[PDB]
């Protein structure tokens, strides 16, 4: 009945499985940032991503070696190269076999000016570099792409290595160096996996951000760009290595209906194609290697943000929806700079935006930082041309990421969005505008709830449904609510004793019973209490008649979770994980047996009567062993004790006595209503133990 | 509620006329006083004095500006062309029924249809309506979604459009709003206190989207003329008919609007 | 690499439900009576679907 509430709770929880495997993807990196100056503590990594020939990043010591990081370009041979190390200019030579893959090489000085020397060969398409330092010795990346090692070197002064960069950089700890690897051996990360999206100004501290509902439906112009990053390969200009699609920032101010509303907004683009244009291989031809257009199978984020007094209560969200408007982007001409001949002109492109999604996000200018809202944007295909003339590419469709912008500064989307937000309201005034005891507290409200209505509800059984659609949620939260609590529960007290069993039964397919079985495995009442405490786990076996303890513990905690209002939704699982064990240890079982009844307690307790008469009968441990193993069992709810009690002060039928030690509901019901005293201090007795 | 009554036991003013007119008429007969007149042989009929109310129109199209009536009994005059039918029939579907209408914005909401007895009425000086409709995923069929060239033309200067399109699908509307407002309004029932004589030729005034039905009901009167006083006498003459055809107002949530009740 | 192809539009609610309510006539009792008796779940109903 209302115990299945109990049984699917352990039954589905497997799925959680599933959910914790979308966890670990989703279980992170910090930045990029600007090129500047800093001092990053220890036990933290440094993940470099330049895409610009020069000097990639340096770490100044003035008393001990010299660092430099030089970055080649492929499809240049044995040539000698010209760089800018610590500002002095130095000659390299540079010798690359591998033709779309850029090759990283470290340079090391024995001293402040040292001799110059060429090593660590590194090859990676992603273009990305790992360098830590920690317990006294230096850590840089060493090996071939795609499983490598780490260079190890001990130099003095380690948590004063100060390394200015020219480039994008990834701060991470130790723990995430699965993740690192990951994150570095297999590609460009997406953007949106990032922290801090935007380059700008860097922050070693950012962090990701009875009531009553607040409605806002207020309305937005969003305008909105896109940014290109264009790198120019080695030898003579004569070709270019990358023209892909970066993040992009844009602030302007609007009207609203008389306030200069200001608008802060960033651009990304994910999961985007990169047709490939591969040229002759003669040194000196048009060869691009990668040109990053959008289709159908990638999508552009729109981050939101603006001062109103609807933004101000965005922090706790009920409900969120959107009524965008779909806006058209078409392109401009895109004319490369070759330095012989006619350079090709990119011309066409055209796609349209649509919205299918929202949710929160973070997003810093300078040190302020924000809870904006991120709205998911899909793309489609048009009908306006795209082609590389000057050449045999023809017939494509998209957008090219070389001219977005079309002269436009600006991209106008006009929509409505709607949210409801949850300020606490201690009263009904006072409403805001701008954003332990509960044990103590759930064990002394359990002495108020009604008896007849407890019935009613341990007769309805629950479900999944029902446990949760009585109290409010956030929506954030509401996603995991279910998979938290199941996640919980498959580590509960039930779970091993369940487990234990289902172990010990198999383990018996290699005593106090007539033979050997997993159930028969003062001392009478101790060997009683045991096979009592064991036979709680029936509970679970679906082999009852009528109500059971577990329902009432079900139907309890229903009513006070309803109830109370001081426990958040970080702290169900645990109340539900130590209710579903703690309440009610006295529980009493009984089986009947040709006209016999044997009843047995936890605490201790035993005793045998007969249906008739209710005469005390003299107790057989054998028999009970015998027949409990396989047979009906009921949760004695109205035990020997109430039961003769009512007996003897009450006339009742034998209908009325049969059904009781049945525990028929409707004559339970009855008595109830009649106000019997008895079984009204038995009902209370068994509700106040219901208490952590 | 219910009604209990018999079979065979035997078992057996103060309302207001308003008579609408074209001003072509009042620029024919070129009198001031006829109105006097007019009164006088109402009241010889059995009206009290001082009880009839004569509302003027420039044009057809002016007067499909919020034609909303302020009469128990209406009768409206309706001139008589081979080149506006439709907006003649427009015209009188609106005033011979009943509606019940909704704000709309065009800029920021969708909108649909899923019963055939709501339809769109735009109202104002001139309404350019122009809409095509979408697939489930919001894109547009034979249009753009920001493109106003490619939306199909369903009204061009107009002064008071009935759009009707297909139900289920959403669609999206574009018109100047600064000349003509939209409504979404459902035809509640019939409107019995209006009456259209329609002083002229041939009727082709359809009361209904439908082309399978073709309702001629007895609330729509037909009369030639070659003089404005002859269908002033036969009007006057005849209120018995033309009253007793119509009843009082059956409406079981009435709108907020001026009235002439005396 | 083509132009998205406009989506297909669903049969009208109304004309479901009409339809639903014509197809009275073609079911059985009997046969109606013992699946109505054999349960269902999840994959047992998109089994055709």
């Amino acid at each position: 009945m209302a115990s299945l509430i109990y049984r699917q709770l352990l039954t589905n929880s497997y799925t959680v499985d599933l959910s914790d495997e979308i966890q670990e993807i989703g279980s992170l990196l910090d930045g990029p940032y600007q090129p500047t100056t800093f001092n990053p503590p220890v036990d933290y990594w440094m993940l470099l991503a330049p895409t610009t020939p020069g000097v990639i990043v340096e770490g100044t010591n003035n008393t001990d070696r010299w660092l430099a990081t030089i970055l080649i370009e492929p499809n240049v041979q044995s040539e000698n190269r010209t760089y800018t190390i610590f500002g002095i200019q130095e000659q390299l030579t540079v010798s690359n076999t591998s033709q779309d893959q850029w090759k990283f090489i470290d340079v090391v000085k024995t001293t402040a000016n040292g001799s110059i020397g060429q090593y660590g060969p590194l090859l990676s398409s992603p273009k990305l570099y790992a360098v830590m330092k920690h317990n006294e010795k230096l850590y840089t990346y060493e090996g071939q792409t795609p499983n490598a090692t780490t260079a190890h070197y001990s130099t003095t002064n380690y948590d004063s290595v100060n390394m200015t960069a020219f480039c994008d950089f990834y701060i991470i700890p130790r723990s995430e160096e699965s993740k690192c690897t990951e994150y570095i051996n297999n590609g460009l990360p997406p953007i949106q996996n990032t922290r801090n999206v935007v380059p700008l100004s860097l922050t070693a501290r950012d962090v990701i951000h009875l009531w009553k509902e607040m409605q806002y439906n207020r309305d937005i112009t969003i305008r909105f760009k896109f940014a290109n990053t264009i790198i120019k390969s080695g030898g003579l200009g004569y070709k270019w290595s990358e023209i892909s699609f970066k993040p992009a920032n844009y602030q302007y101010t609007y009207t609203r209906d008389g306030e200069e509303v200001t608008a802060h907004t960033t651009c990304s683009v994910n999961g985007m194609n990169d047709f490939s244009f591969n040229g002759g291989y003669l040194p000196t031809d048009f060869v691009v290697s990668k040109f990053e257009v959008i289709k159908e199978n990638s999508y552009v984020y729109i981050d939101y943000w603006d001062d109103s007094q609807a933004f101000r209560n965005v922090v706790y969200v009920r409900s969120l929806a959107a009524n965008l408007n779909s806006v058209m982007c078409t392109g401009g001409s895109y004319n490369f700079s070759l330095p012989v001949g006619q350079w090709p002109v990119l011309t066409g492109g055209a796609v349209s935006l649509h919205s299918a999604g929202v949710t929160l996000s973070t997003q810093f200018t300078d040190f302020v930082s924000l809870n904006s809202l991120r709205f998911r944007f899909r793309l489609a295909v048009e009908e306006p041309h795209f082609k590389l003339t000057r050449t045999r590419l023809d017939r494509l469709y998209g957008l090219p990421a070389a001219d977005p912008n079309n002269g436009k500064e600006y991209y106008e989307i006009a929509g409505r969005f709607s949210l409801i937000s949850l300020v606490p309201s201690n009263d009904d005034y006072q409403t805001p505008i701008a954003n332990g005891e509960l044990r103590e507290e759930f064990n002394a409200l359990s002495q108020e709830i009604a008896m007849s209505q407890l019935i009613d509800l341990a007769l309805l059984p629950l479900d999944m449904f029902s446990m949760f659609s009585g109290i409010k949620s956030t929506i954030d939260a509401a996603k995991s609510m279910a998979t938290n609590v199941m996640k919980k529960f498959k580590k509960s007290g039930l779970a091993n004793s369940v487990s234990t069993l289902t172990d010990s039964l198999s383990d018996a397919a290699s005593s106090i019973g007539s033979s050997a079985s997993a159930w028969t495995d003062s001392s009478v009442s101790t060997q009683t209490s045991t096979i009592s405490r064991r036979l709680r786990l029936k509970e679970m076996a679906t082999q009852t008649e009528g109500m059971n303890f577990d329902d009432i513990s079900a139907a309890v905690l229903k009513t006070k979770i309803d109830k109370s209002t001081q426990i958040s939704p970080n702290t169900i699982p645990d109340i539900v994980t130590e209710a579903s064990e703690k309440f009610i240890p006295n529980r009493a079982y009984r089986v009947i047996n040709n006209d016999d009844v044997f009843e047995a307690g936890i605490d201790g307790k035993f005793f045998a009567y007969k249906v008739d008469t209710f005469e005390e009968i003299p107790f057989d441990v054998q028999k009970f062993a015998d027949l409990v193993t396989d047979s009906p069992v009921i949760s004695a709810i109205i035990d020997f004790k109430t039961l003769k009690n009512l007996n003897d002060n009450y006339g009742i039928s034998r209908q009325q006595a049969f059904n009781l030690l049945r525990s028929d509901p409707r004559v339970l019901r009855e008595f109830i209503n009649q106000d019997n005293p008895i079984i009204r201090n038995r009902i209370e007795q068994l509700i106040m133990q219901c208490r952590l | 509620l219910p009604i209990t009554g018999s079979m065979d036991i035997a078992y057996a003013l103060t309302s207001t006329l308003c008579l609408y007119y074209p001003t072509e008429a009042a620029t024919e007969i070129n009198d001031n006083s006829w109105k006097d007149t007019l009164s006088q042989l109402f009241l010889t009929k059995g009206w009290p004095t001082g009880s009839v109310y004569f509302k003027e129109y420039t044009n057809i199209a002016s007067f499909s500006v919020d034609p909303q009536l302020y009469c128990d009994y209406n009768v409206v005059l309706m001139k008589y062309d081979a080149t506006l039918q439709l907006d003649m029939s427009e015209l009188a579907d609106l005033i011979l029924n009943e509606w019940l209408c909704n704000p709309m914005d065009i800029t920021l909401y969708y909108y649909q249809q899923t019963d055939e007895a709501n339809k769109w009425i735009s109202m104002g000086s001139s309404c350019t309506i122009k809409v095509c409709p979408l697939n489930t995923q919001t894109l547009g069929i034979g249009c753009l979604t920001t493109d106003a060239t490619t939306f199909e033309e369903v009204a061009t200067a107009e002064k008071l459009v009935i759009t009707d399109v297909v139900d289920g699908v959403n669609h999206k509307l574009d018109v100047t709003t600064a000349t003509c407002t939209i409504r979404n309004c459902k035809k509640l029932g019939p409107r019995e206190n209006v009456a259209v004589i329609q002083v002229g030729g041939s009727d082709i005034l359809d009361i209904t989207a439908d082309p399978t039905t073709a309702p001629q009901t007895e609330r729509m009167m037909r009369i030639n003329w070659k003089k404005w006083w002859q269908v002033f006498y036969t009007v006057v003459d005849y209120v018995d008919q033309i009253i007793q055809v119509m009843s009082k107002r059956s409406r079981s949530l009435n709108s907020a609007a001026f009235y002439y009740r005396v | 690499n083509s132009v998205t192809v406009r989506q297909d539009l669903e049969r009208q609610l109304g004309e479901l439900r009409e339809e639903f309510n014509a197809l009275s006539q073609e079911i059985a009792m009997s046969q109606l009576i013992d699946l109505a008796l054999l349960p269902l779940d999840m994959f047992s109903m998109f089994s055709g679907i």
